[PDB]
């Protein structure tokens, strides 16, 4: 860590980053468009 | 009954040209005149 | 409280001095906080 220049505290901050899981709504969600046909939920970053 | 009270409004306008954020103006006033909690503190054994 | 303030927030000041409000970038109005559920009576519009 020190030969790098980093802490834990960096490590802490990349593993909230990059492992996390995020909610990202949906496609075609309501209120809808006119005729709109296709509904389908967004896949998000997930946990490792 | 209704009381007189003091109305101060920032301006959006003006805070903003002179680069000043409407957080650090709302805590100024607030801390100033109403006073904040900040934290705590042991004093012979007691969470003050 | 109104539609109307809401679309006077000033978001930020351009350079020649034009001010971007959220009306400009945005259109506010009052709706349901999730336009999910959908109820009808009769074939009436309804709620319950």
């Amino acid at each position: 860590l020190n030969n790098f220049q980093l802490t834990p505290v960096d490590v802490i901050s990349a593993l909230k980053a990059q492992n996390a899981q995020v909610a990202a709504g949906q496609l075609g969600g309501t209120p809808p468009v006119k005729g709109q046909q296709l509904n389908a939920s967004i896949i998000a970053q997930t946990r490792l | 009954e209704d009381t007189p009270q003091f109305k101060i409004d920032i301006d959006q306008e003006k805070a903003q040209a002179l680069g000043v954020s409407i957080s650090d103006i709302n805590t100024t006033l607030g801390a100033a005149w109403g006073g904040s909690y900040v934290n705590d503190f042991i004093d012979r054994g007691r969470v003050k | 409280t109104n539609t109307e303030e809401f679309g006077n927030i000033l978001l930020k000041v351009n350079q020649d001095g034009s001010q971007v409000r959220l009306r400009d970038v945005a259109k506010i109005e009052l709706g349901g906080e999730s336009y999910d559920v959908v109820a009808k009576f009769n074939g009436q519009p309804a709620s319950g």
